[PDB]
């Protein structure tokens, strides 16, 4: 069975424990629900973002996916129950939601998911690898396991942690290999599982984009990029002008949105006044300001220097979520998944959530149209040309179009090496 | 070929013929020279002169 | 430009710039004298809110010696098309008088008859500008120049996929692959005689930048001795 065209109450719902809480128009050909689901990880990704972003160096590139980081947290929310759930409900920010959603949630998270999994693969490349995990002994419900197999996936894949860890843990491991076909790897690093290790929340994405508007490897050259530590880099710097929608906003940062192949994808990039410092606008980031920052764009003809990079990230969830308000969820003596197990003793929580993303970006993208124009090519420029060197401090997003769906947040501190 | 046709009449500039013979002028900001088949500038920075101040 | 060279100090001080309020370079002018710019038409056709910059080689560092001056005065020869590209040129009168100094002064204009016999009979021209170079490539940083042998008139239009009016006149190289380019347009094109450099055309259009044969298209300024300084009187 397919869950991209397959209404939920079509399979076994409305599970146990089910938390409760004490004019803008729905886009074109899309679900109420999904556009909800959706605007939710908004909501939660911008908090996130900032929290982790205090757990890094401002030198350290970032990546991630905040909807998959989302979405795992709903396979838990799925078999929560008191106390431990409302923290899910509101880190995550699903407690926004209205009834229905806020209960299949984690059906239409992969109903949303797949709708940005078509659009994306359709002319790019986007793969990944999340699975929960848990030890043998533990006898995880039948139910959660058939949930979890056709929405999340696959079913949960029990391990001896106790036995032979290790053994285990890069077991682990090679699993995603097997999956992102290379990829993504060692998205658990060493001394992370131990024999205690009884559940770990697994997400990992890897995004190769396509240009819509290629750029020429031909005017690629190594140029200057001014750290935020003061200091000087070397990086591949590429370049092309072409008309972008564009927006600097009155505060100075800049906006640039480059679509990939269709226009259904697009990542805007967030490049702020060489007076400002991008953690300022870190330290200031906003759902509310990320509207700015896209609500109002323009098409010009700008022209734009952009480097060619690379981002593997991989951390453990867990540390930052914990500061953002979710306790129980992690500690042993107060939990509540009685949903995945309820028999040991409260004896069910989870250990780590290991998210490992990646993104490449090349000059690489295409359409080729034709060579469409052979009339007189005037050798002026156009008067109104606007200039986007991204050559220095900024951040990243990759979103969908019609949902406004923000896939991967980002940010490229240090580009050059 | 006869007149301006030969050495562009010996000028510094522009050739001309009033009255059958050769004749001379310059370019605005500067001033034909006594001798008539020369310009001679008219102030430091004129026309068609690389700056080379050295 | 593509290919040529970089204009040492004080080789090109003729040269200008006209930019915009956003700052930003993308026609090519010709310091005239104290007052007036001489610039291409299409320059300004789409244009909005610009100013001119003289005697500055490099874009990418401002050093002084780079004077901003603003416009009183544009004329746009009335007669231009951007179906035609024929009458492609227009005179800029500034507010505020330029104060000439090294990498800034003009660069003189012909005397018609004498012109279309002495200069435009000559070999090689320069233009310059902050082109790009190659076709679609990227921007200059610095003020390139380039010498450009005249081309035969009667040959520029057999290799022209658009007509050649005669306010036009190519240069370029029949198989060397040089010339000016986007960015470039409205620039000066300087023929020498003596010790003293004429403006001789301005850079108009072409087909690409530099592709087999294929020539470059110069507004023939000795072709507007007139229009150009009955402009001169406004
Ligand atoms: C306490 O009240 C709350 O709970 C009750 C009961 O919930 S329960 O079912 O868990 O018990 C809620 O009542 C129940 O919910 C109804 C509802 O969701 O409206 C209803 O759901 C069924 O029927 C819905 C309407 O169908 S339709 O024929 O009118 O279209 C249907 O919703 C439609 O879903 C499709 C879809 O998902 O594909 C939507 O298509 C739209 O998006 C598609 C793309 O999606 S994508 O993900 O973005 O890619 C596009 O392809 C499509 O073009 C587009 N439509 S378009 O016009 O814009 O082009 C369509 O818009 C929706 O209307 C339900 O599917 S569902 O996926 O949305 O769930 C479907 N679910 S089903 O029950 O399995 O069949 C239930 O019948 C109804 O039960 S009831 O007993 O009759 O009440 C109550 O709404 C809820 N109140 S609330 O929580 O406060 O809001
Ligand atoms: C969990 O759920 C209920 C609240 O609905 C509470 O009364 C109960 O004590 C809690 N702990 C359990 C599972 O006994
Ligand atoms: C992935 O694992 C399967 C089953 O173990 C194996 O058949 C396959 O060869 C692996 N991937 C590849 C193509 O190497
Ligand atoms: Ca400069």
């Amino acid at each position: 069975v397919d869950i991209c065209t397959a209404k939920p109450r079509d399979i076994p719902m409305n599970p146990m424990c089910i938390y409760r809480s004490p004019e803008q128009k729905i886009p074109e050909a899309t679900n109420r629900r999904v556009w909800e689901l959706s605007k939710a990880n908004s909501r939660f990704a911008t908090t996130f973002y900032q929290h982790l972003a205090d757990s890094k160096n401002d030198n350290d590139n970032i990546f991630l996916s905040p909807l998959s980081i989302s979405t795992a947290f709903a396979m838990t929310k799925l078999g929560a129950c008191n106390d431990t759930l409302q923290q899910l409900m509101e880190v995550f920010k699903f407690d926004t939601i209205s009834e229905k959603t806020s209960d299949q949630i984690h059906f239409f998270f992969a109903k949303l998911n797949c709708r940005l999994y078509r659009k994306a693969n359709k002319a790019s490349k986007l793969v990944s690898a999340n699975r929960l995990f848990g030890d043998k002994s533990l006898t995880f419900n039948e139910t959660y396991q058939d949930i979890s197999e056709l929405v999340y996936g696959a079913k949960l894949q029990p391990l001896d942690f106790k036995e032979n860890a290790e053994q285990s843990r890069a077991a682990i491991n090679k699993w995603v290999s097997n999956k992102t076909e290379g990829r993504i790897t060692d998205v658990i690093p060493s001394e992370a599982i131990n024999e205690l290790t009884v559940l770990v929340l697994v997400n990992t994405i890897y995004f190769k984009g396509l240009w819509k508007s290629k750029f020429s490897p031909e005017n690629t050259r190594k140029e200057l990029f001014y750290k935020a530590d003061g200091e000087s880099c070397s990086a591949s710097m590429m370049y092309q002008e072409g008309k972008f929608r564009y927006r600097r906003v009155a505060e100075g940062t800049q906006v640039l949105e480059l679509p990939f192949k269709g226009d259904d994808i697009t990542m805007v990039l967030i490049l702020p006044k060489p007076e400002k410092s991008l953690a300022k606008v870190e330290k200031e980031l906003t759902p509310e300001v990320l509207q700015e920052w896209l609500d109002e764009l323009e098409e010009m003809m700008l022209v734009v220097h952009m480097p060619r990079f690379r981002i593997e990230d991989g951390f453990s969830l867990k540390e930052q979520l914990q500061d953002m308000g979710l306790v129980d969820l992690f500690s042993p003596a107060a939990s509540a998944l009685p949903g995945i197990v309820a028999e040991g003793r409260d004896d069910l929580y989870v250990s780590d959530a290991f998210h490992k993303a990646f993104l490449e970006v090349n000059e690489e993208g295409s359409e080729a149209a034709a060579s469409t124009a052979v009339v007189i090519a005037g050798r002026s420029l156009n008067p109104n040309r606007v200039t986007f060197k991204a050559n220095r401090p900024f951040l990243v997003f990759i979103r969908e179009v019609p949902l406004n769906t923000i896939i991967f947040m980002g940010r490229v501190a240090n580009p050059c090496v | 070929r006869k007149l301006c046709s030969l050495d562009n009449g010996d000028c510094d500039q522009f050739c001309h013929e009033e009255q059958n013979s050769v004749v001379c002028s310059c370019a605005r900001g500067y001033t034909l020279a006594d001798n008539g088949k020369a310009c001679i500038p008219t102030g430091p920075y004129p026309c068609g002169k690389q700056t080379l101040e050295r | 430009i593509v290919g040529g060279q970089e204009c040492k100090d004080g080789e090109c001080p003729w040269q200008a710039l006209l930019i915009n309020e956003e700052n930003e370079g993308f026609c090519g002018g010709t310091i005239l004298s104290e007052f007036y710019i001489l610039t291409a038409a299409h320059c300004l056709y789409q244009a909005k809110r610009f100013k001119v910059r003289v005697g500055d080689r490099n874009t990418e560092q401002e050093e002084g010696g780079e004077a901003v001056h603003e416009v009183e005065v544009v004329i746009k020869h009335n007669r231009f098309t951007k179906e035609t590209y024929d009458f492609d040129i227009a005179v800029l009168r500034l507010k505020t008088p330029i104060t000439f100094r090294m990498n800034v002064a003009p660069a003189c204009l012909p005397e018609r008859d004498w012109a279309e016999s002495t200069l435009m009979t000559q070999k090689t021209g320069i233009v310059s500008g902050f082109g790009r170079t190659h076709e679609k490539g990227r921007q200059s940083t610095r003020l390139k120049m380039l010498e450009v042998p005249y081309v035969d008139r009667n040959s520029c239009k057999l290799s022209s996929s658009f007509i050649i009016t005669q306010n036009m006149f190519c240069a370029g190289y029949d198989t060397k692959q040089e010339d000016a380019c986007q960015g470039d347009a409205g620039g000066p094109h300087v023929t020498r005689f003596k010790d003293t450099y004429f403006v001789t055309g301005i850079v108009s259009w072409g087909e690409g930048c530099a592709r087999k044969g294929k020539y470059g298209i110069y507004t023939k300024v000795t072709a507007f001795l007139k229009w150009i300084d009955r402009s001169m009187k406004t």
